[PDB]
């Protein structure tokens, strides 16, 4: 019984190899009390921090894919094994996931904590973009993974990765949440605390969508009330938002809304295909796979199809593959990989790590 | 548990630097599928392309870099050299088989060759066709085996130039290879009729035989293991390269049977009895796959694969006495290209910098156990084991 | 059922004796991966390497008619017998082809592999120039065979070959491909990888031609757009070329474009005729046969006719014979030879070779 | 008083003929504001764009030795004449420099702008590799000029150029800067904007060096802190780099670090010598001249000496000539050439160009 | 430490921001695991590291 743990900047998906969905999906947050207790636990993790967030200061241990505090990162992993999955980590091999072009120093801490703190018998670290391609049943395609921290475009052809063509965008779900908070103040609603970030994130996941034509959608919102939607706050107060529904996801295609100089996700994907060999670009155009939670906006696949078609030659067939379960594609691909018989040769034992070190993890892995 | 218990699951190959290679070497162009390379802790022997007759290049291990085109070679054969094998008890003695239907034993000076070597120590003449198989006896001194294309195996005493045994009525077709067992009482062989045979030379009888070990018509190889089993490489009926483990006490079905790929070129197995690791190097391949032979099913356990971008024309393996123990090195392979010899180091990654007792047990020494006269009487002895801790620096 | 294998520097033409066209025509290339596989075959030959060339490094085992790596040369022959023709080589006699003035060491390796590695029952090696004369139904004439590696001019008179008059030109199809890649950077197109070599070779075979008058064509291309042609790359990008269409094949007649000191194909053919006896030059002028893929440029026969007419005396009749199937003239002439009755005395049995050696192959063959 | 203008992909060196160093050296950049002005010049060039780069988007008009925008290319030349040199271009003859194998269409635009836009009285275009050989006082030798856009190896013997042996490597200073940004993210430092590209380029010019033995240097950096250097960013923040100091210039010798299929600068130089005649290779081995800013790494000449010695025969004497002023060898050689009395016959007058055209510029020049 | 092992020894008066290039005790080839001042000498400190050695400074 192998464990598949997918640690992202915002959510932690964990479960067992062979299942179809993660058994445990909770926010990757650590909350600490910011008031004094007056009536006769110093930290809260995950959903227990989300239910007491009114008196807590919420912090994400992972920011932009970078672990800002490893002590809080161990609290997420300890909460995963003992509270969410309720397993003994020293009895199950664990398949971990890592971002593309992950620093070796980050992989060494992840391997050192799993073998020395949790004493897992075996371990393996897989690339998240490769697992997302396993879930779609493909060996060729460029994966655009946009989660909570960062956005990556990883081209893969016939099972071979092109690391020189991997592009990165410091713009994902958390930057869109902060942008929604900023433009919500333009409507009269003030969200400032870390507990209100989780409220705005819930507004974004429920009411935000990607407009096919942004300027026509801005004109429809200015001459009609058809695009307006209501949202009930935890205290019963109801707010109404109009063009903020499609202006927040528009920052994915126009990063200048955030004061950024980079290009949108559509040009980042196109520029990553152009960095590949000319003989593999045709298959990458027809196998553009979306992965992550930030790709779950309604209408993002039609907009992605329209923007890349305008960039690519007219004879190329642009095909955006957006599976309905792409929010868990990394975990599903890991559950598929950890169950293959040809994968059991990839496990790194704890006994092997104690005598050899992290050098065997830099090999064997990619 | 989850991971199979082993010490060599993370062995990785590493080619040496360009200044530690051997360039400007006209490697031989013979279609015969031998190793072309024989190396001991002292010299490096490579079968080279001679303008006339046959010759092979003997050069010290220190003589690295570009080799002079006029470097003296061991040019004594009138036909192209087919097989070369260093004597396990004498680092300066090497036997060579050629297409002139003869076997010559040579004595190399300690500092190498200054002038071309043309006269050998002894010319063993007993075969009617070309000799492409040569295997020194592991324990008996000055005992040499030769197998020509006339389908006959001959046992020689190099010290007296005598022919100890002639085994002519045992192979009906072309012999592929001959491998002695551990102590030297038996030897196995693969033949063109797809049959693997285990033969006792001193009694001239057939101990065991398995007909059609591999169904394909492409060549096979059969080597003896330390425990007494037979590891074979071959092709299936669908032209798929296979590995097979055989129990000589029960040859009805193979203990293991794994398929590797569907490439051409014969698979040359390099067995290391100290680590029980078989290195499979295909002729024309660019990769080296190593497997661990244990007692746990499926017996043949794939470890890893060293990959490169150049196909290998030959392959030599350094014995244990010449490896750098202080760096956790368990094998060194002298990969032959078409004009260069590139050593490849196999290393076990270990954090410790001390001597690894589990990696280096007692290996066979350069001291013979018996002699040619004692072995003929029927004496059987194990190879004399030495220690490798003294080699640690 | 005799096999007829025509191995060249660029293409491999194989089939069965008696047919009118080769059944298997694939590039003589070996491709090896140059990236690391990230998802759970180390070499590719022919079209399987041409379809995956985006992630491979392509190599020709034959360069300038010289086998640079026999291990990859056997992969071409194994791919021919088992993947292209799908026959057992131990059941069919194989007719092989050799370049003019072929080194004996090259023929010995070719014979030793066909008898020991593939175990063919019978075998014979024929001269490519003599086979090209069988395909045209002639016993007298000088053949200018220009393939992918080298260019030869072989005069033959009444079935007798004149080896002292055979001239060689280290300039053929592959040198024209490399020259097209160089002059395409002058137009703004950068082709550098071995996978882009195959793209430029495809541009050369479709858009290049030989100008009857080069200076008049350079003036027309400088004052008009009538000679410009477009070409679509595998990624859908369209490039346009103008004078590069007739400048690339012009290196055949002016080798100084490549920094070479040798003479063009027209002077090489004329110098080969002048090396023959005076009594046979008349029939050689009237029977100049073209052979090979490099002789397939539009207008190469009229330009060859114009140049040799200027060099030869005014009373001789220059006649350039360029059959429309001259790309496969060597194989066709081999399928004709292996089907005759007076040829069955030329086969060399595998049993004869095992007891005699390559000496019987040096005799019987020319 | 003739002017010597050396335009490169990265820096523009200008001055007066007869001086020992360029009087004006500024980056060949054009910066444009990417924010909105709120308080009561739409482009900046050179050092003025480098001082306001915090609010600008910086672009290079020349990429890989190719002018991508001629409007911004004329801004560099106008900034050179009027702002840097502060001269009237209609009064001084100008000596321009061009890359080896420069497209004629590129030279025509250069000549046309100098005569029609700036109205220079006389003009001449020299090859940068030939000028670098004038600066070292030689007529024989192969020049490896690696600047910011591209790398060229140009063999010259007795004043004769061998154009067929000129090789090109699409890998120079700007590709090493982009690679340094990529491996700096592996250490926790994120540089993404075009203004931070100029910061990473400044880290490269100050802290990067070439290791004599790369794998030995990687083992030294892995077991010690002696190779670590600090760098203060413009905002006072200090970063520390270790093995990235010699891993970035290592891409010059192992282009596979960038996913490139080409060979290193040492093999490109060796292959360029092997394309020359055998009777001139001995003098090219002993006269290997380095030129450009990318050849300014500490230890690049000893590594170049060590690598070419391993490729060349043992009886050849490899001698790498790296003058300490080789960053301006092209300009210095131009100032030397424009002052010779045997050069005044090479000027092309504006009156001659108006009546004849660029045909007189294609002749006279090479 | 970027390579090997090191530990930072700074006087108690040296407060505030510490220079990134401040000299450290970097004699170990592996990361330092434990440090301990000598109770009878305020200038002698011992350090254990992953290179399996104990260095007294
Ligand atoms: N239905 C949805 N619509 C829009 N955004 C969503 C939706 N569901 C999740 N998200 C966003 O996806 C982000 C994280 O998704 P995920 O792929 O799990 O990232 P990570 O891998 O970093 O955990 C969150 O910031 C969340 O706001
Ligand atoms: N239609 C064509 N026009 C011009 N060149 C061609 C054409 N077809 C093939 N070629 C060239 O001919 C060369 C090979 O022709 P061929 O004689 O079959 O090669 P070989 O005999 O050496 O295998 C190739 O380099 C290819 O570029
Ligand atoms: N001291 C140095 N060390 C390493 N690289 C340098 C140094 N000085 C300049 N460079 C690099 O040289 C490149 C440009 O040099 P130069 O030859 O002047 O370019 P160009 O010829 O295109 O004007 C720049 O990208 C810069 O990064
Ligand atoms: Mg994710
Ligand atoms: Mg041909
Ligand atoms: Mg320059």
């Amino acid at each position: 019984a192998a464990l598949v743990v997918d640690n992202g900047s915002g959510m932690c998906k964990a479960g067992f190899a062979g299942d179809d969905a993660p058994r445990a999906v909770f926010p990757s947050i650590v909350g600490r009390p910011r008031h004094q207790g007056v009536m006769v636990k110093d930290s809260y993790v995950g959903d227990e921090a989300q239910s007491k967030r009114g008196i807590l200061t919420l912090k994400y241990p992972i920011e932009h894919g970078i672990v800002t505090n490893w002590d809080d990162m161990e609290k997420i992993w300890h909460h995963t094994f003992y509270n969410e999955l309720r397993v003994a980590p020293e009895e199950h091999p664990v398949l971990l996931t890592e971002a593309p072009l992950n620093p070796k120093a980050n992989r060494e801490k992840m391997t050192q904590i799993m073998f020395e703190t949790f004493n897992t018998p075996a371990m393996y670290v897989a690339i998240q973009a490769v697992l997302s391609l396993y879930a779609s049943g493909r060996t060729t395609g460029i994966v655009m993974d946009s989660g909570d921290g960062v956005t990556h475009t990883v081209p893969i052809y016939e099972g071979y990765a092109l690391p020189h063509a991997i592009l990165r965008l410091d713009l994902a779900g958390r930057d869109l949440t902060d942008y929604l908070m900023k433009i919500l103040t333009e409507r009269g609603y003030s969200f400032t605390t870390t507990a209100e970030r989780e409220i705005v994130r819930d507004i974004k996941e429920k009411l935000c969508y990607v407009a096919l034509d942004f300027e026509q959608e801005m004109a429809t919102a200015a001459s009609s009330s058809s695009l307006e939607k209501s949202y009930e706050l935890p205290d019963g107060q109801v707010i109404t938002i109009g063009n903020e529904r499609f202006r927040c996801p528009e920052a994915l295609f126009q990063p200048s809304f955030l004061g950024m100089e980079s290009a949108g996700i559509h040009e980042t994907t196109f520029n990553s295909i152009m960095k590949c060999d000319v003989d593999i670009r045709k298959d990458l155009y027809a196998n553009t796979v979306l992965s992550g939670g930030t790709t779950m906006y309604p209408g993002i696949a039609d907009r992605m199809q329209k923007e890349i078609t305008a960039l690519a030659p007219s004879t190329m067939k642009i095909k955006i593959i957006a599976p309905p379960e792409r929010k868990y594609s990394v975990w599903i691909g890991g559950s598929i990989l950890a169950s293959l018989s040809t994968f059991q040769q990839m496990w790194i034992s704890k006994q092997e790590y104690d005598e050899s070190g992290p050098s065997i993890v830099h090999r064997k892995c990619f | 548990k989850v991971v199979r218990q082993s010490k060599f699951r993370h062995v990785f190959g590493q080619p040496v630097k360009n200044d530690q290679c051997y360039e400007d070497i006209r490697v031989s162009r013979v279609t015969w599928d031998s190793t072309f390379c024989a190396v001991n802790p002292k010299f490096l022997a490579v079968i080279v392309e001679a303008s006339g007759g046959g010759a092979f290049l003997v050069l010290p291990l220190s003589k690295t870099g570009r080799i002079d085109k006029a470097y003296p070679t061991v040019c004594g054969h009138t036909g192209p050299v087919l097989d070369i094998d260093w004597c396990p008890h004498n680092d300066e003695v090497i036997a060579s088989g050629s297409e002139d239907c003869t076997v010559m034993v040579w004595q190399i000076p300690e500092n190498g060759l200054t002038s071309p070597l043309t006269e050998p120590v002894v010319v063993l003449e007993g075969h009617t066709k070309r000799v492409g198989i040569i295997a020194w006896h592991p324990t008996a001194r000055n005992v040499l085996l030769s197998a020509g294309c006339d389908n006959v195996v001959l046992i020689w005493n190099v010290g007296t130039a005598e022919e100890l045994y002639r085994l002519d009525s045992l192979h009906p077709d072309l012999i592929y290879n001959v491998s002695w067992n551990h102590n030297g009482s038996l030897f196995c062989s693969a033949c063109k009729d797809k049959s693997v045979r285990i033969i006792d030379p001193r009694r001239g009888t057939l101990v065991a035989e398995r007909e059609k070990a591999h169904e394909g018509a492409r060549p096979m190889r059969a080597i003896f293991l330390a425990d007494g089993k037979v590891f074979t490489t071959g092709f299936s009926r669908m032209s798929e390269r296979q590995l097979a483990l055989w129990d000589p006490e029960n040859l009805e079905e193979p203990m293991a049977l794994q398929e590797l790929d569907s490439s051409n070129g014969a698979l040359l197995p390099f067995y290391d009895p100290d680590t029980s690791v078989v290195y499979v190097c295909g002729k024309g391949d660019s990769s080296i796959r190593y497997f661990e032979i244990t007692e746990e099913p499926p017996y043949i356990h794939f470890l890893n694969t060293f990959t490169s971008k150049e196909p290998q024309r030959g392959m030599g393996s350094m014995p244990k006495r010449g490896l750098e123990v202080s760096k956790c090195e368990i094998a060194r392979f002298y990969k032959l290209h078409e004009r260069k010899c590139e050593p490849i180091v196999m290393t076990v990654p270990r954090k410790s910098d001390l001597f690894q007792d589990d990696l280096y047990p007692d290996t066979a020494g350069p001291e013979a156990a018996l002699e040619a006269e004692e072995w003929v009487s029927g004496r059987d002895a194990d190879p004399i084991l030495i220690s490798l801790r003294e080699a640690y620096v």
